[PDB]
């Protein structure tokens, strides 16, 4: 949830 | 009532730090410390596999899914590798400017889970596994979990998996090994990729519950009731299927 | 080759960042006090929300106030905790974290130390009571505003206003004459001034250490 | 940054 922000952040990005 | 009796009324009562002195200074520095190359060690993992081959053609929820399940395999496998090249499985090799002695370590659940890290290391050293082993081993760390209900691209997922798996076939080979300590290698460093379930549950058990006691409920007690109901469970037992070379 | 096309995308590894010119200890201060300012922040918002008055004004401007006034409502709690507790002695961040200056061994932190010390010291100087520090910090909030306007500009006017003449009654009070009255009121108002240059040195040590607005004056 | 903490915050 938390670690899924940072995940979908830097797989978008 | 008066506009300054309001003000009196609505002045927030004051925070407290959550100064635990039970926590050494020394302690404190290396979870926090750890906790914050963790969160830059899981985004290089997220930027790694999107130039592993193959893994941009599985449907980009898929991709999402394999991250979440997978950070802590391949950072606890780095960590052991680096431990493993630097001091030959003696200390955690986190980073080069962060190298813990597991015996000037204060309590014993973080001994254990650094014995539990250092297994991981002693038997990458005990093997004397290539990084070319290493390399193919990671990547197939990275595809060890699948949703019980399956992938959108599942039949993309089970042909790069077995692509890997023999591309880990190759990497033994070129060791210049005898052929039937290559079918016992094969064997030996998949029940290692096996082990791996165990000690990243163990782990995350560890990390969470430290977390929850010694920075959440003593740095943030007001996030709880949100973090503890976000972790409710949608199924009964989960929905991750732990993949395993020996059933 | 597909394990050369591994070797290629393996990443470098990456540094702790640990610095160990940088005492545990004062690493454990700067850390839990960024947390706490974290979780001030949040705090100062919804008290915000709950000031008469607030709520009515436009939310882009409401999200901008608190943008702005944000440390200017930390360092001015801080001040008045400090005055409180420890007679402008000490910065008496939280009941369990209360910091020495002269234990902060890198200079540009004791500076710090020492120039959050001063709005303490001025509100222990003036004597400042509970009434004229809670008109005094919600006028706080309402002390800068963008040189591009506010949407609700006419409404924040009324409103400042209205917190200006509550504290001219914390002030009455005190029962001062009124030229006691009109001293204080202009003591009280270069204080509130004095924030401005306050909040952007703290706010420029912190970013330091870490890595379009009209500021309102009551005397020119 | 601070701006989505106060989104946040001011929001809920
Ligand atoms: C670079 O980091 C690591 C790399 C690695 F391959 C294995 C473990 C860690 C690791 C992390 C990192 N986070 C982000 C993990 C995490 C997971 C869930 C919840 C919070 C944090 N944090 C640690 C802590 N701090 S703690 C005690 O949980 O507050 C202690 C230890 C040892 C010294 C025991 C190890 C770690
Ligand atoms: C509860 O906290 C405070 C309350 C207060 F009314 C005034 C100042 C602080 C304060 C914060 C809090 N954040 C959130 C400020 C900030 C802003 C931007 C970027 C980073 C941090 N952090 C501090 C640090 N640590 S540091 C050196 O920046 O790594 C040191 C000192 C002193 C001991 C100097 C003070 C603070």
């Amino acid at each position: 949830l938390g670690l899924e922000d940072i995940i979908r952040k830097a797989l978008m990005g | 009532p008066t506009l300054v009796s309001a003000l009196e009324t609505i002045e927030p009562e004051v925070l407290y730090a959550g100064y635990d002195s039970s926590v050494p200074d020394s302690t404190w520095r290396i979870m926090t410390t750890l906790n914050m190359l963790g969160g830059r060690q899981v985004i290089a993992a997220v930027k790694w596999a999107k130039a592993i081959p193959g893994f941009r053609n599985l449907h980009l929820d898929d991709q999402m899914t394999l991250l979440q399940y997978s950070w802590m395999y391949l950072m606890a496998f780095a960590l052991g590798w680096r431990s493993y090249r630097q001091s030959s499985a003696n200390l955690l090799c986190f980073a080069p400017d962060l190298i813990i002695n597991e015996q000037r370590m204060t309590l014993p659940d973080m001994y254990d889970q650094c014995k539990h890290m250092l297994y991981v290391s002693s038997e990458l050293h005990r093997l004397q596994v290539s990084y070319e082993e290493y390399l193919c081993m990671k990547t197939l760390l990275l595809l060890s979990s699948v949703p019980k209900d399956g992938l959108k691209s599942q039949a993309l997922f089970d042909a790069i998996r077995m692509t890997y798996i023999k591309e880990l076939g190759k990497a033994i080979v070129k060791r210049e090994g005898n052929s039937s300590q290559n079918s016992q290698r094969f064997y030996q460093l998949t029940k290692l990729l096996d082990s791996m379930h165990e000690v990243v549950e163990n782990l995350l058990n560890y990390c969470f519950q430290t977390f929850l006691d010694k920075t959440m409920s003593i740095e943030f007690p007001e996030m709880l009731a949100e973090i503890i109901t976000n972790q409710i469970p949608k199924y009964s037992n989960g929905n991750i299927k732990k993949l395993l070379f020996h059933q």
